[PDB]
């Protein structure tokens, strides 16, 4: 059970429940939740891991074996297990008297860590993707944006990172595999 | 050299 839990959802008015989910290293995983969606209800995360989808075990299956389970799910009730942001971990420090807790980034990813800062103190990590500060998401967000966040930010400053190379696994777009079959399979029958 | 960062 330890980060693990079971939910329900339900297909909203469209059959739609709000995700796009990714196949990484044989298991599945959250790349998109849509706000106010069934999904985003029942928690669902950027990075989260669906290990069952209605009873069946999600392991090895492709991004497109999920969506079409999701799609072709006769239920208009949905279960799944997820384990709960795996990849994730949370860093909190304290800014200095400028304002500051000591890291530089670009593009949302840490790329250095000032001396004798809170961030060295705290041993905050370079190539790391900054995921949420202060409880506000920052996924997607412009340079400028989490810059603002910081800057309204009190003195406490929690954030959660993740690896940059998993999370640019997780957040990459795949071209459909329709394009990559007529691409990929290109023998003639006949 | 890395340019135009950002710093927190």
């Amino acid at each position: 059970k330890q980060g693990i839990r079971e939910v329900i959802l339900c297909k909203d008015q469209d059959g739609k429940i709000g995700l796009r989910l990714k196949s990484i290293d044989n298991g599945i995983f959250v790349q998109l939740v849509q706000a106010n969606s069934p999904a985003s209800l029942v928690g669902l995360r950027f990075g989260d891991q669906v290990l069952q989808i209605n009873g069946e075990n999600c392991a090895g299956w492709s991004s497109d074996k999920a969506h079409k389970v999701l799609k072709q799910a006769f239920g208009e009730k949905i279960t799944m297990t997820i384990r709960d942001r795996p990849f994730e971990r949370t860093i909190t420090m304290h800014k200095d008297s400028t304002g500051h807790v000591g890291f530089i980034f670009k593009n949302g990813k840490i790329t250095s860590i000032v001396k004798d800062s809170s961030a060295a103190r705290n041993g905050l990590l370079t190539e790391h993707n900054i995921c949420e500060i202060n409880g506000q998401n920052v996924i997607g967000l412009k340079d400028s944006q989490i810059a603002d966040i910081l800057s309204t930010s009190g003195t406490v400053v929690t954030i959660t990172i993740m690896p940059a190379f998993i999370f640019e696994h997780i957040i990459k777009r795949m071209a459909p595999s329709i394009m990559k079959s007529l691409m990929d399979h290109t023998i003639p029958e006949v | 050299a890395p340019t135009n960062e950002f710093y927190a």
